[PDB]
DNA sequence: CTAATAAACTAAAAACTATTATTATG
DNA sequence: AATAATAGTTTTTAGTTTATTGGG
């Protein structure tokens, strides 16, 4: 386990905020404002675990603990509930800043180091092993504090202290007719050229969405290979995928949205009284006899073998089918916790594997109460990105194998070939629909739409997000795209009264 | 079991198929049975889900 | 007395639910437990009726699996244990009023928790 | 002259951190 | 007067429910 993510939003109530060189782009408040609301809708997709505050400068009217005035704080650190949401977009719109400047102070002076101050103190507070320290400022002019260099000297010490700390502040440039200047007030205020007179720091992907889910480096489970019977290898068993669906349903009172308690009892139909464990029997009536058995025996039969691996042997990778496929691949890491110098094992059998092109075909048994199967292991190397980032870890990618009995009989087929005319015609057709693969690009439409519908109506939107089906051909470029290579290849195989259905 | 059903190319054109799967892992034919085990019956074991909330003496839902 | 007073100021502040009102609620509740701790006989009668209140006071109020409101009645709980290593016998008025008491503590959020 | 079959549906068991009584010493 | 199992969170998951075809 690793430490969370603190995130910390904090925009001034001024002038500045509520002005534009042009009105019908939203002012820099309303701007953050969907920048917040877009963020927590992404971080309730996502990471809905870690803590989100928001707080106020600039405001004449504060509330603080410290009572640093015009520093007033609106939301403690906090996940993004749906009253977040609503209380921040009521706010939210060209009308909502004016219901803010009615309600809620706009304009006045403050120093930065009261802000830091608190927000060392809201930091302060929290009870949780952390990781991140992110503080996002909401403002369109670097000098206002450099204006009083008293104030900009402790204002830079403070945050050079808390940065010490790791407190780690994220400059957010900012639209603003006059620019929002770096190195001027920033780059020695920032731990991290134009005058940003834009907002451009990745606000738009800010603005996007996320419809993501992944757990903060869980481990899945850590396994030891034995590989005859007393060299044991110790291995982290993980994978880069993994099935994803909607929450399941979460049983509720429709008259107080408390969680009933759902306690199922088996009992006996001769007396009512419920039934001991020892009343029941397991039971499997074949021909005219009803074989009675037990729990016990039954996972024995079900379970074979240890958790751990048993290797099979070494064979070069022709000697498997392609559509010999079982179960989805997974990733096998080298684990130096169990067994220590298992790591240069596993560069040592790495690159000689690579060499030979022999893939390590074990006998393999993730847990208890599971038989062993037999999954073949070829090495996964490690690829590095422009930035040589690992794209790919290094590793083995683990295969599965199916069994005998696991294989489904296909009827005989006839090959018939097509002349190379045909062959050419759909070459031409495949090349016209050219593209390349990336699985960030895909999505389940339907579970796209629930994620929507869920937020819409916890949003209490008028109309639901609606999906976009990625998994639909986009029918004019296609027709642009084949033209009468359709109806070609028709003519080339089908008759043209003979559909390929009637 | 086959899948008679159609492939379709964009919107111009459509070829009916008998999908097959080749690779399917073999499950268990018939399930444990719980009999009773005073006179080895199913029907003896009778069950039901009882939604009742989780406080107030599980009051019944 | 002490005991009356910390009774009211623990009757107090559980107002609301929130992590400084469980916080305060289980350190006036160590604070009882060190205290009423001393072998006392005039005080011990205080302790009594002022038990008997705030422990009906807890079982309806407390009632949620809130840790604010968990924590204190699992002190409680583990302060009446270690109580009744030492009074004797004179449970008996409160022992089935609170044996009723307990077994609903059970039945509810306990259940759930 | 009635019939498997994924699919969504539960359970359901196991791995994943993660503190926390516990002698040994006195 | 100290250390050491140890239950409390996620993660699939094998049976279960729907029905939908495929016969019969």
């Amino acid at each position: 386990y690793s430490g969370r993510d603190s995130l910390i939003f904090l925009v001034d109530a001024s002038k500045a905020m509520f002005e534009s060189q042009s009105e019908d782009e939203l002012t820099p408040f309303d701007m953050s404002i969907q920048c917040i609301q877009s963020v927590y809708i992404s971080k309730i997709i996502s990471s809905d675990r870690d803590l989100l505050a928001v707080v106020f400068y600039g405001t004449e009217k504060d509330k603080n603990s410290v009572n640093f005035k015009n520093i007033y704080v609106l939301q403690e650190l906090d996940n993004p509930g749906a009253k977040r949401i609503l209380e921040l977009d009521q706010f939210k719109g060209q009308q909502g800043q004016k219901r803010f400047q009615d309600m809620m102070g706009h304009g006045s002076d403050y120093s930065l180091s009261e802000v830091l101050w608190v927000c060392a103190n809201l930091f302060s507070d929290v009870q949780f092993k952390m990781s991140h320290k992110r503080i996002m400022l909401f403002t369109n002019e670097d000098n206002p504090h450099g204006n009083d260099s008293a104030k900009a000297s402790r204002a830079r010490t403070k945050a050079g202290d808390l940065r010490d700390t790791g407190i780690f502040l994220d400059l957010m440039h900012l639209k603003k007719p006059g620019g929002f200047d770096i190195s001027l007030f920033y780059r020695d205020i920032i731990s991290i050229l134009r005058v940003h007179f834009e907002e451009s720091s990745k606000l738009e992907d800010l603005l996007r969405k996320v419809r993501a889910k992944e757990t903060r480096k869980r481990a899945l489970s850590r396994l030891k290979l034995k590989l005859n019977k007393d060299i044991v290898i110790s291995v982290g068993i993980y994978n880069l995928v993994q099935k994803a669906l909607k929450p399941p349903p979460i049983k509720l009172y429709r008259e107080t949205n408390e969680p009933v308690k759902t306690k199922t009892r088996t009992f006996n139909t001769s007396t009512g009284g419920l039934l001991l464990p020892s009343d029941t029997k397991r039971s499997q009536i074949y021909g005219s006899r009803q074989i009675i058995l037990e729990k016990e025996e039954t996972e024995e039969l079900k379970r074979f073998d240890d958790p751990g691996l048993m290797l099979m042997g070494f064979k070069p990778l022709v000697l498997l089918k392609k559509h010999h496929y079982l179960r989805p691949s997974l990733f096998v890491y080298p684990e130096e916790s169990l067994v220590i110098g298992s790591s240069t094992l596993f560069s040592a059998l790495l690159i000689k594997c690579l060499e030979k092109e022999v893939a390590a075909l074990c006998r393999y048994t993730p847990r208890r109460n599971i038989p062993p199967y037999f999954v073949a292991l070829v090495p996964q190397e490690e690829e590095l990105d422009d930035q040589k980032i690992q794209v790919t870890p290094p590793g083995f990618q683990l295969v599965f194998l199916p069994f005998a009995d696991d294989k489904r009989k296909m009827p005989f087929t006839e090959k018939i070939m097509a002349t190379p005319e045909q062959v050419g015609k759909m070459k031409a057709i495949v090349e016209k629909l050219r593209f390349t693969y990336r699985s960030d690009s895909f999505e389940n439409p339907v579970l796209q739409q629930h994620f929507r519908n869920l937020e819409a109506l916890a949003l209490d939107l008028m109309e639901p997000e609606q999906a976009v089906d990625l998994t639909l051909p986009k029918v004019e470029a296609m027709n642009k795209r084949l033209g009468s290579l359709v109806d070609e290849f028709k003519e080339l195989v089908y008759p043209p009264d003979y559909n390929p259905e009637g | 079991i086959h899948w008679p059903c159609r492939l379709t190319i964009g919107s111009n054109l459509s070829i009916r198929i008998a999908a097959y799967k080749s690779i399917l892992q073999e499950r268990v034919k018939k399930t444990w049975t719980v009999v009773d085990a005073k006179t080895l019956k199913k029907e003896d074991i009778q069950k039901e889900t009882v939604y009742c909330l989780n406080d107030d003496d599980e009051t019944e839902v | 007395c002490s005991l009356l007073r910390l009774q009211e100021t623990l009757s107090a502040a559980d107002r609301c639910g929130a992590a400084l009102a469980g916080h305060q609620l289980i350190r006036g509740l160590g604070q009882e437990c060190v205290l009423s701790s001393s072998p006392a006989v005039l005080a011990l009668q205080t302790s009594l009726v002022f038990s008997r209140d705030f422990g009906l006071l807890v079982f309806v109020r407390k009632s949620l699996n809130s840790i604010e409101f968990r924590e204190c009645r699992e002190e409680i709980l583990k302060f009446l244990c270690i109580f009744l290593e030492k009074m004797g016998q004179k449970i008996a008025p409160y022992s089935v009023e609170i044996k009723n008491t307990c077994t609903s503590v059970y039945t509810k959020d306990r259940a759930a928790k």
